[PDB]
């Protein structure tokens, strides 16, 4: 029933402007309030104000009074937030919620990360994990896919398009020294596996359009 | 702004034990305080609100209580599912101010990490550099060490790690570490091993390639 | 400006008895507190569950407005957790009651040469009322274990009593109207808000 949903991850420039957006469903759209709300990666979240889409009033704090304006279109159940003058200090998670009025959020966002970068949108290259060639007792094996050089976040990976998930572990993406990003991704199979099924990567970079499905198999 | 303090910042225990944290306030709001739970990529998730009143879909076992300045949650019994930020948020007029947070982890039986190798692909060597990836599976607890050995000397500047979050099921961690080599570099040294020491490893198990299938 | 219509609850013409207490739901309106609270011309504003500045800073789905009249020794039982024949038998709050308690001295209105006697008060019934419960009946009341058979009697008598309200009577005993806010907060949109914070 109720859902909110977010616009996709935004690379910016700093000292510009973004929009982001939050499509409401499931409940009247002119009777609720809704909140932002910004976290930073190891912080708490921290509220940025409130729209009233039927009168169409917003209240901020002091800090976002000038960074953030509010709005809300009852034609499409829509609520966007707007974000001014970008520095990196803005580069956040931002979540819109349903405010019934009384300051506590029962339904949020998916969030939207926003990543204020001089720097350039570049493509993963995706390497193999091959699977080891061990005495295999037990028969549990390796195997994954190597996510490397890549901006801005994220990444999504999947292993047979979504057929495999079990055993799967894909982990938080690095920052390298370089300012691009690298991930792994691997999964524990059976041994006795490894000759007869395929075990194919699917690696998507959204902002590059980096669509990539990399079959592991062992070498030689 | 009323400031929010919880307590503790961090917390460990088992299934079906019971836990409570805290929350403290440097105004009075009477009631007005609320209790989310959130989990790494994801939104929070309202648990509590007006300090008792428990949200929609919110198990039995969440229990909010508190007034005024001090306000506690408490969880009868744990689930393995339980992991995560929980912060408090007094709805006591703008503006609404979060807590810090406090981590729980759950305690589970230690549980030693399988480790693999994976020596650079032909591909990336071709591209100029290389990549060795060590790979620490499904263990408890979080804590564990990763040496990387080449030709058995110490590699330091070289390696980056990063964990996945505790297993909804397992309560398990999970570990990598990537070695990142210049090419000809790696064409220096033969072989290539890293050294896992673990609570669960009574001596540091390794694991190794010698460059080239060697 | 849809302001909330307080004023016809605090200047109705009559006001109620207090075993028939009036209740007056509120919403879908902007509702300033803060000139209400700041006025000498309430002897009491008592406020529960709330504090007085942050009442304009804060959103309530509905308010209720119970008014009656009472003399003045008993608006001490109006508070929550109180105990006396106006908590027990005739307005009873709640041990959580959120809102406000307003009351104001109305002798020149409710008092006659004779003393008023339409303002009635339960002096016996049966159990101790529930929170914001009404109870209007005129039963007999059978304190002894004799039939009442709807007469009035040695052991049975009639339930409700009437205030003298004389001009003269004295503060304690002369007539005092009564306004209770309580402040509904139900997981629903909020209709009733304090004033735009712009100011
Ligand atoms: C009851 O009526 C009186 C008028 O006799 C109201 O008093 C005035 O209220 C306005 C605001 O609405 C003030 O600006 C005036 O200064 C008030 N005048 C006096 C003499 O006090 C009063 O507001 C009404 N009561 C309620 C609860 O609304």
């Amino acid at each position: 029933q109720v859902q909110l949903q977010q616009s996709g991850p935004e690379l910016v420039k700093p000292g510009a402007s973004v929009k982001i957006s939050c499509k409401a469903s499931g409940y009247v759209f002119s009777t609720s309030w809704m909140s932002w709300v910004k976290q930073r990666p190891g912080e708490g979240p921290e509220w940025i104000g409130r729209i009233y889409p039927r009168d169409g009033h917003s209240s901020s704090t002091g800090k976002f009074k000038d960074k953030a304006t509010l709005t809300a279109d009852k034609s499409s159940n829509t609520a966007y937030i707007h974000l001014s003058s970008l520095t990196s200090e803005d580069s956040a998670v931002y979540f819109c919620a349903r405010d019934y009025g009384y300051y506590y959020f029962d339904y949020w966002g998916q969030g939207t990360t926003l990543t204020v970068s001089s720097a350039s949108t570049k493509g993963p290259s995706v390497f193999p994990l091959a699977p080891s060639s061990k005495s295999t007792s037990g028969g549990t094996a390796a195997l994954g896919c190597l996510v490397k050089d890549y901006f801005p976040e994220p990444v999504t990976v999947s292993w047979n398009s979504g057929a495999l998930t079990s055993g799967v572990h894909t982990f938080p993406a690095v920052l390298q020294s370089s300012g691009l990003y690298s991930l792994s991704s691997v999964v524990t199979v059976p041994s006795s596996s490894l000759g007869t099924q395929t075990y194919i990567c699917n690696v998507n970079h959204k902002p590059s359009n980096t669509k990539v499905d990399k079959r592991v198999e062992p070498k030689s | 702004d009323i400031q929010m303090t919880q307590s503790p910042a961090s917390l460990s225990a088992s299934v079906g034990e019971a836990v409570t944290i805290t929350c403290r306030l440097s105004e009075n709001v009477y009631s007005f305080l609320a209790w989310y739970q959130q989990k790494q990529g994801k939104s929070p998730q309202l648990l509590v609100y007006r300090a008792k009143t428990l949200a929609e879909g919110v198990p039995s076992r969440f229990s909010g209580s508190g007034s005024g300045t001090q306000f506690s949650l408490k969880i009868n019994s744990l689930q393995p599912e339980d992991f995560g930020t929980y912060y408090c948020q007094h709805h006591y007029g703008t503006p609404p101010t979060f807590g810090g947070g406090t981590k729980l982890e759950i305690k589970r039986t230690v549980a030693a990490p399988s480790v693999f190798i994976f020596p650079p692909s032909d591909e990336q060597l071709k591209s100029g550099t290389a990549s060795v990836v060590c790979l620490l599976n499904n263990f408890y607890p979080r804590e564990a060490k990763v040496q990387w050995k080449v030709d058995n000397a110490l590699q330091s500047g070289n390696s980056q790690e990063s964990v996945t979050e505790q297993d909804s099921k397992d309560s398990t961690y999970s570990l990598s570490s990537t070695l990142t080599l210049s090419k000809a570099d790696y064409e220096k040294h033969k072989v290539y091993a890293c050294e896992v020491t673990h609570q669960g490893l009574s001596s540091p198990v390794t694991k190794s390639f010698n460059r080239g299938e060697c | 400006t849809n302001l909330c219509p307080f004023g016809e609850v605090f200047n109705a013409t009559r006001f109620a008895s207090v075993y028939a207490w009036n209740r007056k739901r509120i919403s879908n309106c902007v509702a300033d507190y803060s000139v209400l609270y700041n006025s000498a011309s309430f002897s009491t504003f008592k406020c529960y569950g709330v504090s007085p500045t942050k009442l304009n800073d804060l959103c309530f789905t509905n308010v209720y407005a119970d008014s009656f009249v009472i003399r003045g020794d008993e608006v001490r039982q109006i508070a929550p957790g109180q105990t006396g024949k106006i908590a027990d038998y005739n307005y009873k709050l709640p041990d959580d009651f959120t809102g406000c308690v307003i009351a104001w001295n109305s002798n020149n209105l409710d008092s006659k040469v004779g003393g008023n006697y339409n303002y009635l008060y339960r002096l016996f019934r049966k159990s101790n009322l529930k929170p914001f419960e009404r109870d209007i009946s005129t039963e007999i009341y059978q304190a002894g274990s004799t039939p009442c058979n709807g007469v009035e009697g040695f052991n049975c008598y009639f339930p409700l009593q009437s205030y003298g309200f004389q001009p003269t009577n004295g503060v304690g005993y002369q007539p005092y109207r009564v306004v209770v806010l309580s402040f509904e907060l139900l997981h629903a949109p909020a209709t009733v808000c304090g004033p735009k914070k712009s100011t």
